[PDB]
């Protein structure tokens, strides 16, 4: 019972140190082992041009060892932090001040559409409020639940 | 140098100052850096670079990759020879194959440490880890012995803590994918690699001795002999053909039961 | 040696049928008769493999039609392997123990009997050791030092 009690810690702490001329994005959502090798294997192709931007994941779930095999792969152009997107901790934690943009993933085979539809409302609504001028790019599974984003007050469709 | 003067103080004190004496400078250097404050550039350029190298993400990054899977084995297998040799004796570097193959390794052991403190992003916590302490306590001494012309079998058995890396280096290949071989590569390395390091310990202090015993207590044992006994007490069997008899070797056995039981008792299985 | 011509006739991959644990104790029991009765003089060596055809009770009561049900055959199962493991022990540090060290001419014999042995892997097994008995020699020390990993955890797996 003592050798469980201590060493119980969070690997994955810690905050993304800025680099001066250097893009990066904040992904967060549905992570999961397929999700992320093919988001990673259509961003990093080599058919467009040079590209320097760092991925910054964010979920509240330790990833496991072929996961974490696949981030040891891109060791050298992709993070991972341990956090909730609803935790403005953890939102200052990623640098989400200049991040250049915030991807969502959604749940696609998931049981209940609506359900997922709400949880990426919030998701929004908590990133938009932290930081009113981020852009935003995420998914949606139902029409009738895209137009609840049209009543943000800081969402922009002109601007991208 | 001087035969008849024991001179152990000078490898161990080689060790201390390049631990704390090089981490009071990233303290040192944090602060008055504080007090200061009251395109990428080229340190970017460069620090990227040696986070390429580092991974296997180029011919150049594999090759050398290799190489550290290849020279930790045969850093260790040099530690297994000279154990037989006695505690601390008097040799010379221009007759004699080893201590020369091991200026070798251990100098390409200095340049994989320099590649290695550039990719980090925190550079303190990337000095407070074990790899790079046994880094710390493991080069020094081969250049100080080769300069007094002696030697001591000092903290040598820490070169088995470096069997820890070949679970990453294997990922970093691209030869590991699944998560049950992972799981039983990392086990079967951490076991190991435990294992082997206390049996060292235990060699080097029974073998020694007590030093405010004026090394007195010394009782004879070889690496096997100390393997065995490891063995015999993580398996809770305990014969009494050979136990420790010393104070220091005591204590450690001590301290070693909390923890190297239930590793036994957990991993096994 | 006739039954094991039948079952190599009756295999269908030879090479597996080779690397069989039945194949290699004929291998290395049945052989040696011929060889002693052709020199006229006999060996104690790998003799205590017999033990290892105990395994094969429980496939031939299964042929004969007495095991139907599951938990005698796990029953079944378990004490078979259990009391041929632990007798193929005993031989080998019996055999190695009352030998030399090849490397030191036999100068390092220990008198043991087989019942002594027995009685040594049955306390080394069960985790107690009164360190009344014990192996001595380098091969008897290297064998105990092996035996301990899958011993123990096989008693402490079967017997309860
Ligand atoms: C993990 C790092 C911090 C190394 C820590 C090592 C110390 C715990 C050891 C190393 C050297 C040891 C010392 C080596 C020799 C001596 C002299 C000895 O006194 C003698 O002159 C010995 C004979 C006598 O007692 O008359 C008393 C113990 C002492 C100070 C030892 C105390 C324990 C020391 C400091
Ligand atoms: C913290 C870890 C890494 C190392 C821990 C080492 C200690 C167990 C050592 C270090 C200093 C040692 C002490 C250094 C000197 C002495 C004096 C020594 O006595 C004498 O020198 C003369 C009187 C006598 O004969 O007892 C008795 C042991 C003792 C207390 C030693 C006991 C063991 C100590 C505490
Ligand atoms: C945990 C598993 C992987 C088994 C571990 C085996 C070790 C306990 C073995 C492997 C290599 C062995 C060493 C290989 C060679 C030597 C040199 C040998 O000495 C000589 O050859 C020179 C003459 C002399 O000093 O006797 C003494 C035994 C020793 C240290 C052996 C001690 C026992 C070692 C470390
Ligand atoms: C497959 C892996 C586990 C390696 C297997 C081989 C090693 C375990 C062997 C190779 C050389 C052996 C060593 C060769 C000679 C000696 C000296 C021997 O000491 C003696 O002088 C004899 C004492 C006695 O016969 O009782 C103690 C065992 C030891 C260290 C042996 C221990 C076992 C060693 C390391
Ligand atoms: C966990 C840390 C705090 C270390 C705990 C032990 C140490 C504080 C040292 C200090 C003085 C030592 C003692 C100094 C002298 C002796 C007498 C000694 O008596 C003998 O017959 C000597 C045997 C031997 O050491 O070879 C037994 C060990 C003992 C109690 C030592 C045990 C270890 C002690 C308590
Ligand atoms: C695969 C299993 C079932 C059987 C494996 C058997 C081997 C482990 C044995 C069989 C023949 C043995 C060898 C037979 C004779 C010798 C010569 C013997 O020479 C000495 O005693 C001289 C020592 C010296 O003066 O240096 C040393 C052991 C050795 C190599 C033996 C080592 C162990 C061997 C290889
Ligand atoms: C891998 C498993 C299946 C078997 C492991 C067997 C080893 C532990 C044996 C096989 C050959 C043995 C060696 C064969 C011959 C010699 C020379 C022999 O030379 C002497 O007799 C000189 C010193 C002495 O008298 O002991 C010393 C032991 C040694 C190294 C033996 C050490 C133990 C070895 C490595
Ligand atoms: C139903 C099954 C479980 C019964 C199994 C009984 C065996 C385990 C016992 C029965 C008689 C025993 C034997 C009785 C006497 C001796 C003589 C003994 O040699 C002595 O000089 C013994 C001296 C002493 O008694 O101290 C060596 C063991 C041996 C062969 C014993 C070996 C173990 C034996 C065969
Ligand atoms: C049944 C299991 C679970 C426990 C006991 C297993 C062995 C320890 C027993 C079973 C059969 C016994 C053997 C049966 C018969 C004999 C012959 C017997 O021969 C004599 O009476 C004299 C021999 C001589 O002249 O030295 C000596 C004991 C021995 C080897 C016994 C030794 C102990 C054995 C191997
Ligand atoms: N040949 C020799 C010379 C001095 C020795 O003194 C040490 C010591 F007292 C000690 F406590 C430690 C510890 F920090 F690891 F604990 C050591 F490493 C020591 F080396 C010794 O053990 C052997
Ligand atoms: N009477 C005698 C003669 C030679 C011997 O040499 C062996 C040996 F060195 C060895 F290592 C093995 C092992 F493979 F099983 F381990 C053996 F089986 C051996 F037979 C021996 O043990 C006893
Ligand atoms: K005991
Ligand atoms: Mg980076």
């Amino acid at each position: 019972e003592i050798i469980e009690l201590i060493g119980n810690r969070k690997k994955y702490g810690g905050s993304y140190s800025a680099v001066s001329g250097r893009k990066h994005i904040v992904v967060c959502g549905h992570i999961t082992l397929e999700s992320v090798s093919n988001f990673l294997k259509d961003f990093l192709h080599k058919d467009r041009d040079d590209v320097n931007v760092e991925i910054v994941f964010l979920h509240n779930i330790s990833p496991n060892l072929e996961l974490e095999a696949l981030f040891k792969r891109h060791f050298t152009q992709v993070e991972f932090y341990q956090g909730s997107v609803l935790n403005p901790h953890d939102l200052a934690r990623v640098k989400i001040e200049s991040a250049d943009a915030c991807l969502i993933l959604a749940n696609k085979y998931c049981a209940d559409p609506d359900a997922e539809d709400a949880s990426n409302i919030m998701r929004v609504i908590s990133i938009k409020n932290y930081h009113p001028k981020i852009r935003i790019i995420t998914q949606m599974l139902q029409y009738h639940n895209k137009a609840h984003l049209l009543n943000i007050p800081s969402w922009n469709w002109k601007e991208g | 140098d001087s035969r008849g003067q024991r001179m152990w103080w000078a490898f161990l004190a080689s060790s201390m100052v390049t631990f704390f004496g090089g981490l009071f400078i990233i303290l040192l250097w944090r602060t008055l850096k504080y007090l200061w404050t009251v395109e990428v550039g080229w340190m970017t350029s460069v620090k990227d670079w040696a986070g390429v190298m580092i991974s296997a993400q180029t011919l150049t990054g594999r090759v050398l990759v290799v190489l550290v899977f290849a020279l930790s084995i045969g850093a260790l297998v040099i530690y297994f020879i000279d154990s037989s040799n006695p505690i601390e004796s008097c040799q010379n570097f221009y007759k004699d194959f080893t201590l020369q193959i091991d200026m070798a390794f251990n100098v390409f052991f200095l340049l994989y440490f320099g590649l290695r403190f550039i990719a980090a992003n925190d550079k303190l916590w990337f000095w407070l880890e074990v790899n790079s302490v046994v880094d710390f306590f493991t080069v020094p001494p081969v250049f100080v012995s080769v300069y007094l012309n002696r030697s001591w079998l000092g903290l040598r058995f820490l070169r088995a803590l470096r069997l820890i890396q070949f679970s990453e280096i294997l990922q970093f290949l691209n030869i590991l994918k699944t998560s049950n071989s992972i799981k039983l590569v990392n086990l079967l390395s951490i076991f190991i690699s435990t294992w082997l390091t206390a049996a060292g310990f235990i060699h080097l202090v029974e073998n020694s001795g007590d030093p405010w015993e004026n090394f007195q207590n010394n009782q004879a044992l070889t690496y096997w002999e100390c393997v065995y006994l490891l063995m015999v007490t993580m398996s809770t069997v305990g014969y009494g053909d050979v136990y420790a008899k010393t104070t220091l070797g005591r204590l450690f056995m001590v301290f070693f039961i909390l923890g190297g039981l239930a590793m036994f008792a957990s991993y096994v299985p």
